[PDB]
């Protein structure tokens, strides 16, 4: 026999092993692969697809209505429409989206994200909106004067119903932590703020609905990636399923 | 030799993420990349470079940890049958639906074609479930649909002339074996909008695709057990094809053979008191 | 691969007869994100207005 | 010694292993192989051979008579001769044939099947018969009008004593399940119906036997195969044989 | 084959120490190698040959035992979690700061890029800590930040569908596994002159760089333990890049997450009574 | 299976093993290596950097003052300034330097060492100093007449503030033991003596400081090396750090 | 290497897919001691006076 | 370490293993091989050498006399001299010969056997003898008329003292079983009969010895072989030899 | 993993194993090999060096005197000087020599041996001596007449002080046993006799010392070798050395 | 030999240094039966009478 020295790690089972193993049915010949539409080779093809933010997460809003941010006729200038901490982890609105639910399976992320907004008011309803991205270091911008100092787009309601604010990868490091784990101070990875402001006002003809909606949508850009698989927090069980 | 070259496949993970080209300011009425129309169903085409002034970035990040192979390519628990000492026999129905982590990972796709590596860890314990010593061989028999099931520890079905079996020791290394894609269909189905039978629309046969079900694993000790044995059955999905991505499961799973959920409070993400502050 | 950067380079060696015995595939396969992101009959170039 | 790492599956015995193993008699030199007629390399050579259906499985019929379906002079038009659920599994008439007994050793099947019928009446006995195959979805056809809507052959009794109804592989999937396992809903794989009808009538000269027989025979076509070995249900023992 | 040539790297340790050239006497005002100026911050350039009359010495000594790879390239203890029998669960926070020998070796550098080989030795003992017999599988689960932690021995988190796990026997060979350089940063940092968070300057977050922290290892026995288990966690640092050497740690370590020291008596080397005798 | 014979050393864990081992994250792709200044490939690059000797180790001197050897105006001729046993081990002044702290991690050493001295008196302060290295065999030299018989440099205070005494590798063997382990008689490896003497005197203008300092510095020459890693004596703990 | 003197010559053979699995590197890499010993704008040759 | 999977049969000791194994004296250099006459490479070289049958196995005959079959002057015609069941196994006369003792170590045999007979009467003693081989199926031939129907030689006593009856390999199968194991019905392998008859008579001059002898000898032909080593029945021990 | 079958001898430790094994210090670089005089590659270089026989082993002779065989003026003719059984083993005079002490470490020997004798009488002392080697089979030769029948040299005392009797390898077998193990009858390997006789007489001038000495010396010839290492009998201990 | 008939064809691979370590030899060696069956000075061809 060939002299050998089995070493440490002998007979262990690692769940991420990449080893060949004997087939219990070595003569089996599977059914052919047929053409099926929509073959996926990499889950970042899904992450680049837009999905709707559960953006209207105010206490008391249930169901489909959590998907429409209110936008109204204002009686005061430069008012705020929306505020959102840029986070792939945690439990805020981004966490339940396609990108957010993929991020639940991963520990680290990098790359640019885009947010596409669609206005749902009547044809006759006009308005201009400021969408701002504030890099980290401080708090959420308090007024439109402070928010405009950051990356921002200005949206004119019109025939083209939707706008994109690209949130570019602006970062001290090549990767950030998905989670906000407190004991581990993963707030170190704070990724900034997204805020929405009235650039002029929502204006309506007499007797029209004085309230309309924005449907926010989010997706990853082609420069985006995830590392380190991890267990999804909110997919649990207390018993074996029967 | 070339014959041994047949048993080696050189395979490479070197696909990179997209880079960034430098851009400058644009003042025009020609090019409006930020104006979109979500009504078409297309995702926005606007990129970094067309929205702000960018620098150049050479791509350096890989994508391989989110390849479907890497995402599914690890072992997960799928079955935990308990062999008691009264009959020294147990079984596990073969599907990936008892334990939620693998099931929820599979819920990202409709059709999935794969092979499986199974890994079985046996553990002996007392009635109060404290670890204990017991050296014994056990037998796992694959019993496909229509093969008679063993009814006792000494049933002559355990002959295993045509059912494949694996024999291993309770206190030895874990049994491990691979399995090809066995469906009569050309892929497995994670979800099924139909009935298991013609001439029948019973709710208990809605969503039941019996081509996902390849039968049973049966378990005995080769002698009568002195202590109870717990088998932990792990599956690693490999050589994986995936089609038709889905909205992933969000509500907790409740039943093994259907998608029933509570749906009492319609929300997923947590609440706040005001949309303009955190 | 004794290292290029983000290139894992593997020789999968299967010792058993059936292809199903082989370890997991490490190739990166083609990504066609546009079957899901741009699933529309008429292409809309980034610099154009989408409608009309 | 060469450093090694024995992994999981060490020292297990799998009954389908394909491994070399030391020979307890390494110097033995066997007797030569001689020519013998009828060498078999693949059990589908047996499955393509016709065998007789135990088709007359009515309660009370014993022995050789279970192999002859009665055919009589009818006093009414368009009557039914036979009905049979197309099934390689279970315990009906197909289960005891050569193809059916091979199917007892396998879990899955695909391909076309043929049924050859031989009439056994006197030379002077005439008749025409309709043999129908109904694809699944419903019940057994109730009358000859409904059965004729399917695949069917029409048989004229004459010098050529026998007919073939080819039951073609008509199927949503590449393979079906052999068994009808209830807990697993293998009725999903229902494969249709075979029925036999009087196309005209059996007609005899005065004082001839007013009853004759069909001997049904079945075999696999060359496009047929089996997968997944499994234990035969009805080959059991309660004790070691002595 | 060339494909197998890809899995082999021929690597050589044959760098030698500097030799010595013979020299003769020098009486001149031209060359003054012994006159130096430490104010510049440069180390003296004077060599043997220019200070005394030397012979020739052919270099024969290697330098490889002080290569950074060789200096770090051995295993050291970094974690010693104890699994009690009450809950049969324990964990270890992953960093090289509980045990002083590896930490002090790392303190010679600022930034360090490496891989890790981990080795786990499990030992069972009684309440009075005397070795005892216990054969049982255990599970080590890597739990990265944001993954829910197991709270019991039977928690369904140990499914491990996405967390990697290693299963091994308490009385089997030691579990061993490798790990690539996992930091979000381009190196690890041995010392950090900053705060873990924006908008916060709490002393408990000074010197805390959370990109060094990749999470937790969690430990259970697969049944309830009959005796306590001690896991010893060894790390060997390999494929090592090092930047920016430092004054090495001299005062004893006191805390896991900061550099606090006593500093009561300001000296390191021992004293004598007179500088002109020993 | 290939016949094998696992031999002795099977399943052992040696801390200096050089073996490949399965990666628990085989799909991970690390962040690129960026340029950082000051990459170190070998700890003898550190050992060739000068560091300050804790040379004024007299009982009662604390803190920064342990780094300055006193030098005074003498009232007698040929007086001694300093004495030091040449030792990389033990606990004397060389033990706390960069070279000495590296030597704490190693068992054996070879090569030449240099000592650079910097005078810190006023511009107007003059003096000449004799720096001697005495090879082993006897005691520390008792007077400047005996010390001068060895390797020595003579230092003139002036514009160039510093001097080097190169202590050359003078040795019966290719390597010496770092430690002075008594039970093992590692005093066998005694490496000689370094002494400092007034060659003339320190001379000052009227009313200047009559005391100044030498800052001694030490480093390894390019012909130096270490063998056999060993544990550092003075880096201990009584408890796990929390 | 069945022995040259102080030359260890090793064929590192990694059996696993990821480069991180490989054993430790035995190469001697370049030493630039002068980035730490002579970190000065103007080189000072040994035979010269340092200041001026 | 190279990943491995030790399988079934690990650590077993099979007595017929063909494996290399570490030498406990790896530097030993044996004495040269010298020439010795009579080197044997194959035990069928021994089986082709004639040896004497213990043919006169009648109850009461002891010693060397068991090697001489009596031959006498007959007073009646066509009498029988000898009878012998053709068997390499069992315990009859063939079992103690060189061929028979080799057959004790083997389970199966094939090939032709020859029997050489030497007459030992006086020079003046004449006779003719019939040596018969009867293939199996029935009993021993009862008279010379029945025996002559088989393979047979007719021996004339004369100057050439000896005769050969070649018993040719006449057999349904390529091999026979050596043993006559009853529980296993190895009488299936019955190999026929050898009988010896007076073809004329033994005739002597007046007053000569009226009794002489045949010495029977047996050996294998070059077409002969043995299979399956087995333990020798009659080489036993009840205790360890001291 | 590669399928394997560890066989018998797994995990054993054999003291003569020739296997590679992991180095506990894989980065160590030893000191160079320097030139040293007298490098030995094979212990038969030592065995070919002459050493002094402890030849005067008479009861009562102690110390250096055991190295000088007495030689005297004889008052009778043809007297015997010395007798010695040719043996590398046992405990007689050859056993303590260089060749004998090497033979203590080995089980078997072959080759020619030479014995060199040096006379130590005065310059004026004359004599002739017969040195005989008797091959085995009988006893020690009893008189010079019997001893001369063997291999022998005749020594004339003179300017060349010394003589060689070559004891040639005369032997039935290629090797002999070193030991005289009684239970194993290693006296089978008896190697003959060496005897010394007065060929004429020792003759002296008046009043000279009437007794002088022979110093016997022994060594192996270049055709000599040893096999089978074995433990040295007389190098023992009752306790661990402290 | 994956089978010719009565031909066993073996590659004896010895892993140890000493030839004595090798497994058993499978060669068929020359048979000279006639040194034992025909050990006579004068050959006697089968068709001849032996004596004279
Ligand atoms: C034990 C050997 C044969 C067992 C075959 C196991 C194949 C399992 C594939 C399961 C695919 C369907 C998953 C599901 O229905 O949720
Ligand atoms: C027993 C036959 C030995 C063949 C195995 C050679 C080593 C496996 C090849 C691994 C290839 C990928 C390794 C890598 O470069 O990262
Ligand atoms: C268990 C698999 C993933 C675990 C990742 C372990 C990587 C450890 C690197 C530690 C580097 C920082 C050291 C420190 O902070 O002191
Ligand atoms: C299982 C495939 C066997 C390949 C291993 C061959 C031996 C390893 C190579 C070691 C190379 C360095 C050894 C040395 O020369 O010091
Ligand atoms: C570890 C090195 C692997 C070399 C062993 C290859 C297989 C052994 C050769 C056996 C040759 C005779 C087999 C046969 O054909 O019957």
């Amino acid at each position: 026999g060939l002299p050998t020295k089995p070493g440490p790690g002998s007979y262990q089972f690692m769940t991420t092993d990449e080893d060949c193993s004997p087939c219990i049915l070595p003569d089996f010949q599977p059914t052919p692969e047929i053409f099926i539409p929509g073959k996926v080779n990499n889950l970042l093809e899904i992450a680049q697809v837009e999905s709707i933010l559960e953006a209207n997460n105010r206490e008391g809003v249930e169901g489909v209505e959590r998907y429409v941010i209110p936008v109204s006729v204002q009686d005061a200038l430069d008012a705020q429409i929306y505020a959102l901490r840029l986070e792939l982890g945690g439990s805020g609105p981004l966490s339940s989206s396609l990108l957010g639910t993929l991020a639940k399976h991963y520990t680290q992320w990098s790359g640019s994200v885009e947010i596409t907004c669609m206005f749902t008011g009547t044809f006759m309803t006009t308005g201009k909106v400021l969408l701002a991205y504030t890099p980290p270091g401080g708090d959420m911008p308090r007024n439109r004067e402070e928010a405009m100092l950051g990356t921002h787009v200005i949206w004119d309601f019109g025939l083209q119903s939707s706008i994109t604010l690209v949130i570019p990868w602006i970062s001290a490091s090549h990767f950030r932590g998905v989670s906000n784990d407190d004991v581990l101070n993963y707030q170190y990875y704070a990724a900034g703020h997204v805020t929405i402001w009235y650039q002029t006002n929502m204006v309506i003809p007499p007797g029209f609905p004085n309230t309309a909606g924005i449907i926010m949508m989010i997706a990853a850009q082609p420069n985006f990636s995830f590392r380190i698989q991890k267990d999804r927090e909110d997919m649990t069980q207390t018993a074996i399923l029967q | 030799g070339k014959m041994l070259k047949d048993a080696i496949d050189k395979q490479v993970a070197g696909a990179l993420v997209a880079g960034t080209t430098t851009s400058t300011h644009s003042v025009a009425t020609d090019s409006t990349p930020a104006l979109q129309a979500a009504e078409t169903g297309a995702t926005s085409t606007a990129r970094d470079e067309s929205m702000i002034e960018t620098r150049t970035i050479v791509p350096t990040h890989g994508i391989h940890e989110t390849s479907v192979e890497s995402f599914f390519g690890r072992s997960s628990l799928v079955g935990m049958p308990l062999l008691a000492t009264g009959t020294s026999i147990t079984h596990w129905r073969i599907d990936f639906r008892e334990f939620v982590q693998l099931r929820a990972k599979m819920s990202w796709f409709t059709y999935m074609r794969f092979d499986v590596e199974f890994t079985i860890i046996a553990t002996s314990s007392t009635g109060q479930n404290v670890t204990t010593e017991q050296h014994t061989t056990y037998q796992v028999m694959y019993v496909p649909p229509g093969a008679p099931v063993p009814s006792n520890q000494d049933s002559f079905q355990w002959q295993s002339g045509c059912n494949p079996s694996v024999f291993a020791d309770t206190d030895g290394p874990p049994a491990q074996f691979s399995v090809p894609f066995m469906s009569s269909a050309n892929a497995y189905s994670t979800v099924y909008d139909g009935y298991a039978r013609f001439m029948d629309t019973d709710p208990d046969r809605y969503g039941i695709l019996p081509s996902n079900f390849l039968g049973f694993m049966y378990f005995r000790t080769l002698e009568d057990a002195a202590h109870q044995v717990r088998f932990r059955i792990y599956a690693k999905i490999k050589h994986t094809s995936c089609w038709i991505p889905r909205a992933p499961r969000q509500a907790p799973y409740k039943k093994r053979y259907n998608l029933v959920f509570s749906g009492d409070s319609d929300r997923i993400c947590s609440n706040r008191a005001s949309l303009t502050s955190y | 691969g004794a290292q290029g950067g983000s290139t894992i380079n593997y020789n999968n060696i299967n010792y058993y007869s059936h292809a199903a015995s082989a370890a997991q595939n490490k190739q990166d396969f083609t990504q066609d994100p546009s079957k899901f992101t741009q699933p529309i009959a008429d292409v809309i170039k980034e610099t154009a207005v989408p409608l009309k």
